[PDB]
RNA sequence: CGCCCGUCGCUACUACCGAUUGGAUGGUUUAGUGAGGCCCUCGGAUCGGCCCCGCCGGGGUCGGCCCACGGCCCUGGCGGAGCGCUGAGAAGACGGUCGAACUUGACUAUCUAGAGGAAGUAAAAGUCGUAACAA
RNA sequence: UGGCUUGUGGCGGCCAAGCGUUCAUAGCGACGUCGCUUUUUGAUCCUUCG
RNA sequence: GCGGAUUUAGCUCAGUUGGGAGAGCGCCGGUCUCCAAAACCGGAGGUCCUGUGUUCGAUCCACAGAAUUCGCACCA
RNA sequence: ACAUCCAAGGAAGGCAGCAGGCGCGCAAAUUACCCACUCCCGACCCGG
RNA sequence: CUGUGGUAAUUCUAGAG
RNA sequence: CUGCUCAGUACGAGAGGAA
RNA sequence: UUUUUUUUUUUUUUUUUUUUUUUUUUUU
């Protein structure tokens, strides 16, 4: 049974940990004794609606303030798949944590609530809906469901006009990023409710299409490359009595075994696999797609942390003295210069790089240079530019490793543009 | 022949007279320093202090106070090759060590019973010259 | 125009002294309290065997043509079912020695905080006087 | 104690050169001037040593 | 992960409310000397840590980074 | 005296035995293969 | 050993033949 | 006076934070 | 028998940093 990695998206508020929540409940993998604990928690504490966002909403600050702030990651199994499944927060101040969700999925779904103002805030030009369906076509992912949520909300009692309005919306823009957009479900659920999760809704009989289950078993498994060295960026390191320091992540390329010599770039730091646990079941070999903790002996949690990236030790991962990337800049309240810094968001890495040249401007279409050296760039620019990172990161060619060659540039706290990279000159 | 006891305590106890011999008697060794006997311990540089030198000889020496790690306590320590300066930094963990024999610090020397050796868990000779590390 | 002494002013580091009846640590502990097992006076949830009586079934003898029947010995079933006597036997419980642990203090051994007071040592030279070396 | 008076104490007030980044008064006000007050203190000797 | 401080001349620190910085040592240099010490003159020295926003203008404010620190959280 | 999971009711534990984690520091390994050897333990085999 | 049982949970373990 | 809903709301670029 | 012998201080504190250089047979 094929396995993949799914990352649930979307503007603060919209619904996104309720619905993974309640799909694993009503598909049985929550005990009805500890939804009954939570949903008691949830009401002494003057929060009854959160009881499930609260199986993934677990730390101390989201409790209280009713955020998420950090991916969860929870394994259920469809007909055809099996799914690991990525809980990502919505709040501004931590897209550079779903940005590392993003960079470790294989599909997603876009949770977006249909009740009024929220749907027309979320696609606001400062919104997480326009922001997160902006960032996930940069970190690679091609495979998109929607949920377009909150369906029984009383502003909206199932109405198929709001639905069929907040779909060409989502469809006008989404076609402008590069989506495919007659290919891709909207369906209308209720992430509360339970309306369209797994089973048909009779509250919305004018709704034809899949629901969210069949649209999952819908999708398609991606490209296994086995035969590519060894690439695991670090999401997080634990410290874990019995194992010691384990290493979490996805296994982009390449294969990795128990017995295995290991290094982590860049700090240089070796030591061999333990073991390997997917969802907490003991592994021998990890392939790519695989989202695990590896053990490793001989390495402190202090020398690695997130965005190192695993290799073997005769491929090690490609530190990056510097580098060559095509960029489009999606916005900037002036203009950008040769030196500007904004923080690159690489596979799980986030570095502040430094603009040390702008070799070429580009028509954005074409790819043809418009002019050497320019002397700025501006919104609605494409060019090729060269990066100097400003702490040691790893990054490889697009064209060789695409999964560690895409990136999103920030600044001020915005997406500010986009970029490959087409070329790295080693450490 | 049957005075043999006399001859016997006589020996152990002018023996105290012998200081060295002393020092192994009484648990000072355990106590006199802050390594509690040890060769090496492990420190961070609280700050780095250039230091003169002692009586015809002229000199700024490269002086380092340390924290220590399970004693907790100030010590004096000498900075050793030329440029090291360069290469430390404020609170990278250090090994220090000392020179001949304990008791005396090198003539040239003011009040350092102590030597820097390791930064950041890295011998000294390797950051000296180019060809090992930076 | 040689050596040389001490107080006094900087700067640093050791050790001595110390209002707080000073704080911290670990060992032996006086007394008051006392879990828990165990020996031991009991108790007695409970169980079985024989005691007495009546009724039937079966083996062996005696008084009866019988057959039922009665007596002895041995079992099976029912009532006075436990009503008479016996044995092992859980909870509990008398009084104990052992004796955790609690508290209250002791006491050693082992460090330690502090306004100030007082030496020294780095000690090259600032400032006062000529003590010692040539009666 | 009480009492005249209010220097001293306390409080408001006309004028607006200034503060208040632009501007005087939103919020404050030099100087200069009008006063209210009798829980401070002061001066006065009127009532109380028969 | 979160949150606070701090970063200003070779050194150590002061300023500030956006018009753009200031002192103590320094130390160096000269005179005298074998050379210093003392004495006496002389030195002009800062992307105000960095980017962006705002603004006519950012050392200063806002928002973002780094580095150092200090709280707090998380806990394979 | 530590301290693990609590369906709120309870239930456990003594790795100073191999491995393996942490800690501590100036300072010491791997979550392996096996009864073939040396023995030993159970009853007349050949288990462990 | 049959069957009949209770508990989040442990080498839990009743009652009945 | 305090709490529960009012409500992490309107208003904020946030910090925050009502009635 | 042969020898003393007075005199005595009226007035002289101090002197910065650093100082230096050494090694052998064999005769032509
Ligand atoms: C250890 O639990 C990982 N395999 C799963 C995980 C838990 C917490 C944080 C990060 C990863």
């Amino acid at each position: 049974k094929p396995h993949m990695n799914l990352v649930v998206i979307g503007h603060v508020d919209h619904g996104k940990s309720t619905l993974v929540g309640h799909l694993l409940y009503r598909l049985g993998y929550i005990e009805e004794k500890k939804l009954k604990e939570l949903e008691e928690q949830a009401k002494s504490r003057g929060k009854e609606s959160f009881k499930f966002a609260w199986i993934l909403d677990k730390m101390k600050e989201e409790r209280e303030r009713g955020i998420t702030i950090d991916l969860t990651f929870m394994k259920f199994e469809t007909k055809k798949y099996v799914f690991t499944i990525i809980d990502a927060p919505g709040h501004r101040d931590f897209v550079k944590n779903m940005i590392t969700g993003a960079s470790q999925a294989d599909a997603a779904i876009l949770v977006v609530s249909a009740r009024k103002g929220e749907f027309e805030a979320g696609m606001s030009t400062e919104g997480q809906t326009r922001e997160h369906l902006l960032l996930a076509r940069t970190m690679g992912i091609e495979q998109i469901i929607v949920a377009v949520n909150k369906m029984d909300a009383p502003d909206v009692n199932y109405d198929q006009k709001r639905y069929e309005f907040v779909v060409s919306v989502l469809k006008k823009f989404m076609k402008g990023l590069g989506y495919q957009v007659d290919k891709i479900p909207f369906i209308p659920v209720s992430a509360w409710k339970g309306d369209n999760l797994i089973e048909r809704s009779p509250n919305m009989p004018w709704y034809n299409g899949p629901t969210l289950v069949e649209a999952l078993d819908q999708l398609q498994p991606p490209a296994k490359p086995v035969d590519k060295p060894l690439r695991i960026p670090v999401q997080n390191v634990y410290s874990i009595p019995g194992a010691g320091t384990v290493p979490v992540g996805r296994v982009e390329t390449g294969v990795l075994r128990v017995g295995d010599k290991v290094v982590f770039m860049p700090p240089g730091v070796v030591g061999e696999v333990r073991s390997i646990e997917m969802h907490y079941q003991q592994l021998q070999q990890a392939e790519p797609g695989d989202n695990i903790g590896f053990a490793v002996r001989g390495v402190s949690k202090s020398d690695i942390k997130r965005g190192d990236v695993a290799g073997h030790l005769d491929k090690p991962p490609t530190v990056a003295e510097e580098f060559e990337a095509r960029i489009f800049v999606i916005w900037h309240p002036s203009a950008i210069t040769v030196g500007y810094t904004p923080v690159i968001h690489v596979h799980t890495a986030s570095v502040s790089s430094r603009i040390i040249e702008i070799k070429a401007k580009l028509d954005p279409k074409t790819g043809q240079v418009v002019e050497q050296n320019p002397q700025f760039l501006k919104a609605g620019d494409a060019a090729i530019v060269r990066f100097k990172p400003v702490k040691p990161l790893v990054v490889e060619k697009f064209s060789e490793i695409p999964q560690l060659g895409r990136f999103a540039m920030r600044d001020m706290n915005r997406t500010v543009g986009i970029g490959i990279v087409t070329d790295v000159k080693p450490a | 022949l049957r005075t043999a006891r006399k001859l016997r305590s006589h020996r152990r106890d002018q023996k105290w007279h012998d200081k060295q011999y002393k020092k192994a008697h009484l648990g000072t060794a355990l106590k006199a320093n802050p390594f509690g006997g040890a060769s090496h311990a492990k420190g961070i540089v609280l700050e780095k202090v250039g230091v003169e030198a002692k009586q015809p000889n002229s000199a700024i020496r490269k002086c380092v106070r340390v924290q220590l790690i399970k004693n907790g306590k100030k010590i004096t320590a000498f900075v050793p090759n030329d440029g090291c300066l360069n290469f430390i930094e404020e609170n990278d963990e250090v090994l220090v060590a000392g020179f001949g024999r304990k008791g005396h610090a090198v003539g040239d020397i003011p009040g350092v019973r102590f030597k820097v050796v390791k930064v950041a868990n890295v011998s000294l000779l390797a950051l000296y010259k180019g060809k090992k590390e930076r």
